[PDB]
């Protein structure tokens, strides 16, 4: 019932538009997109096991143009595989384009394109920061509820080839074992503080080697001795995440175990920051592509 | 505004 192919080459009409221009999908089809994609989500693993080559992303946040220079720069799907490390929504102006081609393409390329769950995708937060009121002023309150039920079937954490652990914030004290992450049940809102919490919030920290405090007010930061057990323990050789600014759109942490992606350049219209993404071949080889801001 | 503006 749902025209995937004609929702698509409506989002992408607006490439080389003023930035800024909006689409005006109608509401039944916005939910379409929620209700189709919710299900693959729920089909498939909580904890994805993927395979290079793959192009990875951090933080969008509604910056729907920036969106598409992404693509364009990394090959529009099914051309590259993806896989997105959350935080679609708020901020930026253009939440529901950016929301609704990255469902799209979720829809179509189940196999191809990947989508994880960021502390934005998370009613709490998205209510503040943005979403809420876009959906508001284009559409309505109802509509913003669905897009809720459909973030609460995000899956949480990837591994690329049993070798990079991908995840939105970064570990938790109570992480022991991948068992606990698959044992994590969907649809959830994030209620209680712990494991979920602290997959989608935590930092790493250079000043603490252990586990330390949070300046956001919740989870925790972690250091490099942290990072190192980590990735003895599971047999693993990177962390990649997103979740914070950087100036380079990538930056390395704990002896170059951990990198931190953000693909949002000039972040908020304040930042100066570039965006990045990385792009993981056959041979387990990372690069980086940059977005100027 | 440190939720992180
Ligand atoms: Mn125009
Ligand atoms: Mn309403
Ligand atoms: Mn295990
Ligand atoms: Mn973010
Ligand atoms: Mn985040
Ligand atoms: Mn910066
Ligand atoms: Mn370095
Ligand atoms: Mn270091």
């Amino acid at each position: 019932k749902l025209n995937i192919d004609s929702i698509i080459q409506r989002l992408l009409e607006v490439r080389g538009s003023k930035p800024g221009k909006n689409v005006q999908l109608q509401e039944n089809e916005i939910r379409g997109l929620c209700l189709k994609s919710r299900e693959i989500f729920l089909s498939q693993p909580i904890l994805l096991e993927l395979e290079a080559p793959l192009k990875i992303c951090g933080d969008i946040h509604g910056q729907y143009y920036d969106l598409l220079r992404l693509f364009e720069y990394g090959g529009f799907p099914p051309e590259s595989n993806y896989l997105f490390l959350g935080d679609y929504v708020d901020r930026g102006k253009q939440s529901l384009e950016t929301i609704c081609l990255l469902l799209a393409y979720k829809i179509k390329y189940p196999e191809n394109f990947f989508l994880l769950r960021g502390n934005h995708e998370c009613a709490s937060i998205n209510r503040i920061y943005g979403f809420y009121d876009e959906c508001k002023r284009r559409y309505n309150i109802k509509l913003w509820k669905t897009f809720t039920d459909c973030f609460n079937c995000l899956p949480i954490a990837a591994i690329v080839d049993e070798k990079i652990f991908c995840c939105h914030g970064g570990l938790s004290p109570d992480l022991q074992s991948m068992e606990q992450i698959r044992r994590i049940m969907r649809p959830t809102d994030v209620p209680d503080q712990g494991l979920l919490c602290d997959l989608l919030w935590s930092d790493p920290d250079k000043d603490v080697l252990g586990w330390g405090e949070n300046d956001r007010g919740v989870s925790f930061t972690f250091g490099a001795e942290v990072v190192a057990k980590f990735l003895h323990k599971h047999d693993l050789d990177l962390i990649c995440r997103a979740h914070q600014v950087v100036e380079d759109g990538y930056e390395f942490f704990a002896k170059r175990q951990l990198v931190t992606l953000f693909s949002a350049p000039n972040y908020c219209g304040e930042f100066d920051n570039a965006g990045a993404m990385m792009s993981v071949d056959e041979t387990l080889m990372c690069s980086f592509q940059i977005l100027k801001p | 505004x440190v939720x992180x503006x």
